[PDB]
């Protein structure tokens, strides 16, 4: 449900407006990390 | 549905402001199941007409055009 | 509420089977460009 409008920029800039850049850079540095673990299994 | 599908379907409307219209009205017409997809055609189908290139994978730097 | 489950790498790693690395990384790339939006109304 969270993931469907996550796909979406339109989407994505609305749910933003209502965090704090700290929360959004946060935020991104987690997925950033997971997205890592994902690409390191990828490839590995 | 691939996203694929809807990209070729979706690149037969140019100028940009007929993307808008056609995604406007499959907006009241989908399940939102396949809007998943369909989500991913409509950006990818903008990104590589704002650029005026067309790619098969889009490069993060253009998502930053996408209005 | 659709973001609070985003916060925790426990659960963002969790859901984050539920999707292949395609799809994530098309959403990804959408989202970083994002917060820079962010960043540059917040550094205005």
């Amino acid at each position: 449900e969270a993931l469907k409008i996550l796909n979406n920029i339109r989407t994505l800039r609305a749910q933003a407006r209502e965090c704090t850049l700290e929360t959004l850079e946060e935020m991104l540095e987690k997925l950033e990390v997971v997205v890592n673990e994902r690409r390191e299994e990828e490839s590995a | 549905l691939t996203k694929t599908d809807y990209l070729m379907r979706l690149r037969r409307c140019q100028t940009i402001d007929t993307l808008e219209r056609v995604i406007e009205k499959n907006k009241y017409e989908l399940s939102d199941n396949e809007l998943a997809v369909f989500y991913s055609a409509a950006d990818h189908r903008l990104a590589e007409l704002t650029m005026n290139k067309l790619y098969d994978k889009i490069p993060s730097s253009v998502w930053k055009f996408i209005r």
